[PDB]
RNA sequence: UUUAAUCAAAGUUAUUAUUAAAUAAUAUUGAUUUUGGAUGAAUUUAAUUUUUAAUUAUAUUUUUGAAUUUUAAUUUUAUUAUUUUGAUUUAAUAUUUUUAAAAUAUUAUAUAUUUUAGAUUUAAAUUUGUUGUUUUAUAUUU
RNA sequence: UAGAUGUUUAAUGUUAAUUAAUUUAUUAUUUUAAUAUUUAAUAUUUGUUUAUACAAAAGUAACUUUUUUUGAAUAUAAAG
């Protein structure tokens, strides 16, 4: 009846706009994949069949399989343009994707030289007052992090509490 | 009609038109088959009553295997 | 088998895993195709 | 069992398919028509043996009225 | 975890049953409804009415006008959803949420 | 995927080891009369019930 | 939005079936206890052998149940050893038992605990001038 | 799993020295006479309903007839079959994890094998009245499911 | 029985014991559940070893 | 949508009129549509009785032909023998029998041992008459001594395998063969 | 609930609104904002059954 | 109660393992003034930040820029709402080799909403019953039973009880008259309001315990688990199934944000412990249901929204059952652009008249600020949207220039028909709809 | 040998299993062996009706005597469904069960707590001139 | 002793984020279907003596090797 086909295929991600009522709140990761090729498999094994229908329709309604008539056959023949708007095809939104693909591929390599001009511009090798644990003591699983920053050890508090200095 | 229970080992009276039965000699209660029901199982093959069937494995594991 | 300690390949029994079910059967059964099948046989895990 | 189930009513076009029953003389039940021998006939065939003023001539549209059944209307785009 | 027996108050499961005749009958949603007023005679059975439609039967055609207040036009309008520059209309409301869509019907 | 057996695995087999279907269904029930009778390996059986 | 039916939060299991409870309350399915255990009323709750009532468990050892029942040719491979999950490694150690002592109590091999008794006992019993004789199914 | 588990005729409490099941076969003339001879059992021959039908097995009955021969499942063997006789392979879990023995013989059938000197047992060999009772020790099948390969050069597991 | 990733000797000692895997609810399942997780055991080792 | 009947009878509660019986059985609420089963539950159509009164099914099967097509000729795949040659004796099935018998012919051991007999007793199948052995063992074994052929046609013999399962031996036919001579056994003694 | 009101008796302009003024009402034009309690659509002149 | 008097614990201590009391001055293993159900310390769970959450710093974090590493900003500006933090939250970004590149801050609506519990709750109590098999919850009923329709007996004849058609369940073969089939129970609804501000209320608790965690990248170099397992041991994710457990919430890059995952990580993702992988959204779609009236009575799956969130996203069950929260920094951007045009919204008047000032809202379209950096995605979709902005020239329906001719239309009123037509230049332009 | 007679039953049993139920949109001339057998009518189930086809609203309106709401995007995906992961996940889990353990108060009659006495409606429902109606329960476990 | 003026269950309980002593608060008087009593030291059973005709349907718990005819095929015991 009305089940709003008019929203299946229209999310963002594959996962939305389908009633996956029998979920678990703790998906084990082999039934995470099968989770995934699932919601990946009722997009494809969904259309792939009416593909499969609207094709062999049109094959049984004399038509091209694709919806092209006689006249439609015709004025692509003359040169005439068919249809209204050709929409961006495959080869079109799928060569879009390697543009903002290799833009980024290249603002992200020349990132890495403006990375190392503001790092190695300011670059003490003792810290500043955030240093400090007069207010809350340091992590000192994370001083490890620090550490490649300077070269005095951060990784050496004493028990008493550092003033900051 | 129907005292007891439904089962046909059951312990009260029962009637023939509530809850008929098969007429069965003597078959096994449900605790086990006592020694006079297994005078058949040994003489003759089965349990008289003739529904039940005659496991007779683990005897042919114990002897002749 | 246990006796002498042979070794035995096939089974000395040809067990009928259909229990009389295959007199039902015709002798050009055979399965169909079932493409976008779900399961993860296609992409062997070894990994989890 | 029937050797030799017989062919459609008018499959006398050779692209759009045949009329459905009854327009052509059978039994009223479907509102399509279909040629096994037409879509089995593959595109490039079904294509070969027309010419453009022919396309135009059996994808013919009586939309109102019936081609086969004279003052009737098309039982192909009836209600039943 | 209790159950309204009336005229008794809330009783615990599993306890006293005795007094609950009346509960058994609101469960069932059997419905009396004071029938046992045979006596005396409701506005129902004497209420004449008028408008063999009813009091407000809203025939197809009647123009009942969903109410939209002026003071909620002139606190949207200085709040800033609405542009007193340009001539304020319905499509405007609907989409500034000024007021919602159920409230419009027609007219 | 056509891994998955076109022929299943409990459908009772050939029993031809040549390497070819032996009469498909037809010899099963041939080869059936062994089975629900007696097969040719089998020794004293230990039942009461016995062929003879 | 209305707030969530949580009745049984999770992860008590769920009930069954009083006179009272919302029509969205999912009880327990008819002819189904719904503490598993509890076969018996009086059962008393097993040792070490909790059912993973819930979704796909996490760690499965080898003794707890999940979709089954118990069996001692898989739920318990070899009794001799008592396996634990140190370090989210399902590790097999030695069973032992809690012997006495001067006033402590020191844990000995729970196999060598048991071939005494299976033999300090019937070491025992068959140096007591008796001869102790059931005979089953008397007629 | 929270007590000791020992002889079952120990703790448990009643220990007998020699029990004695009457219903068996041997014991018949016992019992058989015990009763008195007003006791008459009629059907010593014949059955009442006709037992040439086909029935099936208690439930109890095939679940114990079930474990003892599971290959009768379709395809129970290894679907690759990689253990043959001669091949060189140390056991992994259960009884004696860890000793190491070739290969003499392998049921295929079954998922087992037949290693040298691994879970060897007492095969007692009941005899007629030409041999008296000869117990034989004997290794056992044992599940390849539990056994895995000594690698020619690095002697550890090899699948 | 839990420590960090580096201090995996200092739990609560045993006797006798020999870690056989993880216990991955699968192994129960037929053998074509159990090739997978395969390697899943000898991937987790390296992952707490320092 | 379908809208329930409705059942609160108070205020209106007037279904003496208008209100058409909806007492009707609830068609709406079972919807789900796979028959259930009957009442009365018709048995398998599998014969469970195998002693000795094994009747035999005069209904013809479907399956039957389907693999006795397969089997006389590739069924799917290959095409029909044409029927002059699948009705006469050079058709397969009927052209392996006038120069490929295949029959089973078991004398009882147990006759004719160390005495003298007579009359021996064959275990022939049930297709073979009286006259069809006799050409069976003048032919294969050439002897050519029968007097008179019984018949006494024998149903095979049950038995019950160690757990239990009902088997049979395939039906047989027992010919007391009236020979001219008396045959018997020389049992090395 | 003792959130909700009474349903009133006769209808208001937000319950026939509200009715079918839903998400899953959204895209039937057709019957929105009370196409039902209109004047019908002036019909075509060559109309005809 | 207080039964049980005696045979509780052996009168004697253990071998090696039992320890007497030495006295008030040597302290327990556990012992703690505070109720704590999962004891832990910085050693078994230790929260990756800057500081140690304290009661004095509100949160473990830098709150001002440490200068010995570049500072980045948000995308978008900020401005401090309701249950904002009301002060700077700087975190250090992580790199895949376990380092601190730089210091980023984080936008107050997402990451300093201050937690509620009272709507955590909702996010909880709507997962613990969203996350849930309903078609497992089938029983049978009486009319399923495939019993003898007649009274098995005649009700009055017979010592027995006043019963007929014994299929009920007081009957060891019976079924509840109401049982709990799947469509019976419920998919509560969820919308915007309450699913957002849960989550938000979510990723600052998972700050303000610090367990909080900005990255790079989580790109693996090959698409193997070795390189997932060893990118945890050396970042330091504990990812064993028994110990705390990362939350990955992937977006790509910074430069490349992509609201899918990396093939690299999303298949090296999988590994059977304490992990995650969740969408880089907080936000989820409009709750709508089709069947709300049992219209379709062919429906199986339960009454309620027919529209659920699925698992993948952030929810409340995962985010404490995975201890540290693992964001990207794409991920970071795909929320501030998404939750921008809300926290504007969410702003009372006075105040909202002063983003046009203050550089909040730079439209894109009005071509009064160069395009902000998008999602790899969603940028795509806007080359193609740009690329055909063209086609639509030639003809009066185009989107871009809609109604060209308003300014010439000379409407005309008739009385013949129902009609006020409009002319364009003394041509008839406008259309008799069909029907 | 004397027992004056009486008085008690508490708290554990082997050896074998992977089946059910719901869920999944990719089959289909009837489940239980070889038709007719004359070469022929056995083996026929068809007809414009809520039908193995199953319907997104609260308004109006027929006697307000119960009835009840319209394409959603036109071959676009609410579709009648299983597979080389014990198919998947959830929910449920059992007999053949065959097992089995001990000397305190009294001793001329009123009912357990041992100082010896004292103390007694079996419950539930039913009965609102019957609280005290005239039914139900052997007990155990589900 | 003990909150209070007396009828809408208490729970992270081996964290359904656990792994060797949980010693899990848990049971509906009756309508259920299984077992166990009590009637029960029981009622009823209890096998030393009578007079022989044939079909069919009826069963087939059922076996057969042993003489069916000079007919080819078929079938020769048994309840209700």
């Amino acid at each position: 009846g009305f089940t709003m086909k008019y929203k299946r295929g229209t999310g963002l991600w594959d996962e939305d706009h389908v009633n996956d009522f029998d979920a678990n709140k703790y998906l084990s990761a082999r039934s995470t994949m099968r989770w995934y090729y699932g919601m990946e498999r009722l997009q494809t094994r969904n259309n792939m069949n009416a593909r499969r229908a609207t094709q062999s329709y049109n094959n049984n309604m004399g038509l091209h399989h694709s919806g092209r008539g006689a006249f439609e056959r015709e004025l692509e023949r003359r040169g005439i343009q068919v249809d209204k708007y050709p929409l961006t095809t495959t080869t079109g939104a799928a060569r879009v994707a390697e543009m903002v693909l290799l833009r980024r591929q290249e603002l992200e390599a020349h990132a890495k030289k403006a990375m190392e001009s503001q790092r190695q511009a300011r670059r003490r090798d003792a810290p500043s007052e955030w240093y400090d644990e007069t207010e809350g003591p340091l992590n000192p699983r994370f001083l490890a992090s620090m550490q490649s920053n300077y070269t005095q050890v951060i990784t050496e508090l004493p028990s008493s509490p550092v003033t900051g200095r | 009609y129907q005292r007891g229970s439904w089962a046909p080992g059951s312990k009260h009276q029962k009637h023939m038109s509530l809850n008929p039965t098969m007429y069965l000699y003597r078959f096994a209660g449900p605790h086990g088959p006592g020694p006079y029901v297994m005078k058949y199982w040994w003489t003759l093959g089965c349990f008289p009553t003739g529904i039940e069937r005659p496991f007779r494995l683990p005897e042919f594991l114990a002897s002749y295997q | 088998v246990l006796l002498t300690g042979r070794s035995v390949w096939e089974s000395p029994i040809d067990i009928d895993p259909t229990c009389g079910g295959m007199k039902s059967v015709p002798a050009h059964a055979k399965k169909p195709k079932r493409y976008m099948t779900h399961g993860l046989a296609e992409v062997g895990v070894t990994d989890i | 069992v029937a050797p030799w189930v017989p062919p459609p009513r008018h499959d006398v076009k050779v692209t759009m398919p045949p009329p459905p029953g009854g327009e052509v003389g059978g039994s009223y039940g479907v509102s399509t028509g279909y040629s096994d021998r037409l879509a089995r006939t593959p595109y490039w065939k079904r294509m070969a043996l027309s010419t453009y003023a022919l396309r135009m001539k059996e994808n013919e549209t009586r939309y109102p009225m019936s081609p086969h059944r004279e003052g009737e209307y098309d039982l192909r785009y009836t209600v039943t | 975890s209790g159950h309204n027996v009336i005229k008794m108050g809330w009783m615990k499961i599993g306890g006293s049953w005795k007094y609950s005749r009346s509960y058994n009958d609101a469960r069932r949603g059997f419905a009396k409804g004071q029938w046992q007023e045979r006596k005396m005679t409701p506005r129902f059975m004497l209420a004449p009415r008028v408008s063999a439609g009813g009091p407000r039967n809203r025939y197809e055609g009647k123009a009942s006008f969903s109410r939209l207040s002026l003071s909620k036009l002139l606190w949207a309008v200085d709040t800033g959803r609405l542009n007193p520059n340009e001539t304020i209309t319905l499509y405007h409301l609907r989409n500034a949420k000024v007021i919602a869509d159920r409230e419009v019907v027609w007219p | 995927d056509a891994a998955w057996y076109e022929i299943p695995t409990q459908f009772h087999t050939h029993t031809y080891a040549d390497g070819t279907p032996q009469s498909r269904s037809a010899s099963l029930a041939k080869a059936t009369k062994y089975i629900h009778g007696m097969p040719h390996n089998m020794g004293q059986l230990y039942s009461y019930h016995r062929p003879y | 939005p209305k707030p969530a039916p949580r009745y049984n939060i999770g992860l008590r299991p769920a009930p069954k079936r009083q006179n009272v409870g919302g029509q969205f309350l999912a009880t327990q399915k008819h002819y189904a206890r719904e503490l598993w255990y509890k076969r018996q009323y009086y059962s008393t709750r097993p040792f070490a052998i909790q059912k993973h009532m819930g979704s796909t468990p996490r760690i499965l050892l080898d003794r707890t149940l999940w979709r089954s029942c118990w069996l001692t040719k898989s739920n318990l491979p070899d009794v001799n050893r008592w396996e634990k999950v140190v370090n989210s490694q399902r590790v097999t150690e030695d069973r032992w038992a809690l012997v006495e002592e001067d006033g402590v109590m020191y844990q000995v091999n729970w196999k060598m605990y048991c071939e005494r008794l299976e033999t300090e006992l019937q070491k025992a019993q068959d140096q007591l001038p008796q001869y102790s004789f059931m005979m089953k199914a008397v007629p | 799993l929270r007590l000791p588990k020992v002889k079952p005729g120990l703790l448990k409490g009643i220990y007998t020295d020699e029990k004695i099941d009457l219903r068996d076969r041997e014991r018949l003339e016992l019992v058989e006479s015990i009763r008195h001879p007003k006791e008459r059992d009629f059907y010593q021959d014949h059955t009442y309903h006709n037992q040439w039908i086909a029935r099936d097995l208690e439930s109890h009955q095939k679940i114990q007839i079930a474990g003892r021969y599971p290959y009768f499942s379709p395809d129970y063997e290894i679907k690759p079959w990689i253990w043959y006789p001669g091949d060189t392979v140390e056991v992994v879990s259960g009884e004696g994890a860890g000793q190491r023995g070739a290969i003499i013989a392998v049921v295929k059938y079954k998922n087992e094998i037949l290693v040298q000197n691994v879970n060897v047992q007492d095969v007692v060999i009941p005899a007629s009245e030409t041999r008296p009772e000869q117990v034989v020790q004997r290794e056992h099948p044992i599940s390849v499911l539990r056994v895995r390969h000594v690698d020619p050069s690095t002697n550890q597991l090899c699948h | 029985l839990n420590a960090p990733i580096g201090r995996e000797k200092e739990v609560q000692p045993g006797v006798n014991r020999v870690v056989h895997d993880m216990g991955n609810p699968y192994r129960r399942s037929g053998v074509r559940s159990q090739r997978m997780f395969r390697d899943a055991e000898k991937n987790f080792e390296k992952y707490i070893r320092a | 949508r379908f809208y329930r009947p409705l059942v609160n009878q108070g205020i209106n509660l007037w279904r003496s009129r208008m209100g058409r019986l909806h007492k009707g059985w609830t068609t709406w609420e079972y919807n789900r549509d796979v028959i259930p089963d009957p009442r009365p539950f018709p048995e398998p159509a599998v014969n469970n009785y195998f002693g000795r009164s094994r009747i035999w099914n005069p209904i013809a099967g479907k399956i039957g032909l389907v693999n006795r097509k397969a089997e006389e000729w590739g069924w799917p795949h290959q095409r029909p023998p044409p029927t002059g040659l699948r009705r006469s004796p050079e058709y397969f099935p009927f052209f392996f029998s006038r120069y490929f018998p295949d029959v089973e012919v078991r004398l009882v051991l147990d006759s004719v041992l160390n005495n003298e007999t007579t009359r021996p007793i064959f275990h022939i199948p049930q297709d073979m008459s009286k006259q069809e052995l006799v050409n069976y063992l003048k032919n294969i074994y050439n002897i050519d001594n029968v007097v008179r052929i019984r018949v006494r046609n024998m149903r095979g013999r049950r038995f019950k395998n160690e757990v239990g399962e009902i088997k049979s031996l395939p039906d047989y036919k027992v010919a007391v063969v009236e020979l001219d001579s008396p045959v018997s056994i020389v049992f090395k003694q | 609930n003792k959130r909700v009101q009474p349903m009133r008796l006769r209808a208001t302009n937000n319950d026939i609104g509200q009715a079918s003024s839903l998400k899953e009402w959204e895209r039937s034009s057709d019957r929105k904002y009370g196409a039902a309690l209109a004047p019908p659509k002036k019909r075509d002149f060559e109309f005809r059954v | 109660y207080d039964s049980r008097s005696s045979g509780v614990h052996d009168v004697a201590p253990r071998d090696g393992v039992d320890f007497m009391y030495e006295g008030p001055q040597q302290v327990l293993p556990g012992a703690h003034p505070l109720p704590l159900f999962h004891p832990d310390n910085s050693v078994t769970r230790p929260p990756v930040s800057p500081y140690l959450p304290s009661p004095q710093r509100p949160h473990p974090y830098f709150t001002t820029e440490l200068p010995e590493l570049p500072h980045f900003q948000t995308t978008r500006p900020i401005v401090y709402t309701v249950g904002t933090m009301k002060q700077r939250i700087v975190a250090p970004v992580f790199d895949l080799a376990n380092n601190v590149t730089h210091t980023r801050e984080l936008d107050p609506f997402i990451f300093g909403f201050y937690p509620e519990t009272e709507e955590m709750a909702k996010n909880l109590s709507y997962w613990l019953v969203r996350c849930q098999n309903f078609s497992s919850k089938w029983d049978y009923e009486n009319r399923e039973i495939w019993r003898k329709a007649k009274k098995n007996w005649p009700n009055t004849g017979m010592g027995m009880a006043r019963v007929g058609d014994r299929k009920n369940h007081a009957h060891p073969w019976g079924a509840h008259s109401k049982p709990v089939k799947p469509w019976n129970l419920l998919m509560p609804t969820m919308d915007v309001k309450t699913w957002s501000k849960s989550n938000r209320m979510l990723v600052t608790l998972k700050m303000l315990q610090g367990k909080l965690q900005i990255v790079e990248r989580l790109t693996l170099p090959e698409p193997t688990q070795e390189a997932y397992l060893q990118l945890c041991r050396t970042m330091g994710w504990d990812v064993r199934h028994k110990g705390g457990g990362a939350l990955f919430m992937d977006g790509g890059s910074r430069l490349t944000p992509s609201s899918e995952y990396d093939r690299a990580f999303f298949f090296g993702s999988f590994f059977n412990g304490r992990n995650k992988l969740v969408r880089p959204t907080l936000l989820c779609d409009e709750p709508y249901d089709y069947n709300r009236t049992s219209s379709k009575a062919r429906t199986k799956g339960p009454k309620g929204q027919k529209n659920p969130i699925p698992i993948n996203r952030f929810n409340a069950y995962d985010a404490l059952t995975h201890d540290t929260l693992i964001i990207t920094e794409g991920a970071l951007l795909q929320l501030e652009d998404e939750m921008y045009t809300h926290k504007l919204a969410m702003l009372p008047p006075h105040i909202r008249a002063q983003l046009p000032e203050r550089g909040f809202l730079d439209s894109e379209v009005l071509g009064d600020v160069p395009p902000a950096l998008q999602t790899v995605q969603m940028e795509a979709a806007a080359r193609t949207e740009e690329a055909e902005q063209a086609m639509y020239a030639p003809y009066y329906d185009n989107p871009y220039h809609p109604w060209q001719d308003e300014g010439e239309a000379s409407y005309a009123v008739d009385a013949v028909e129902g009609t006020v037509q409009r002319y364009i230049k003394s041509r008839k332009t406008s259309w008799a709809m069909l029907s």
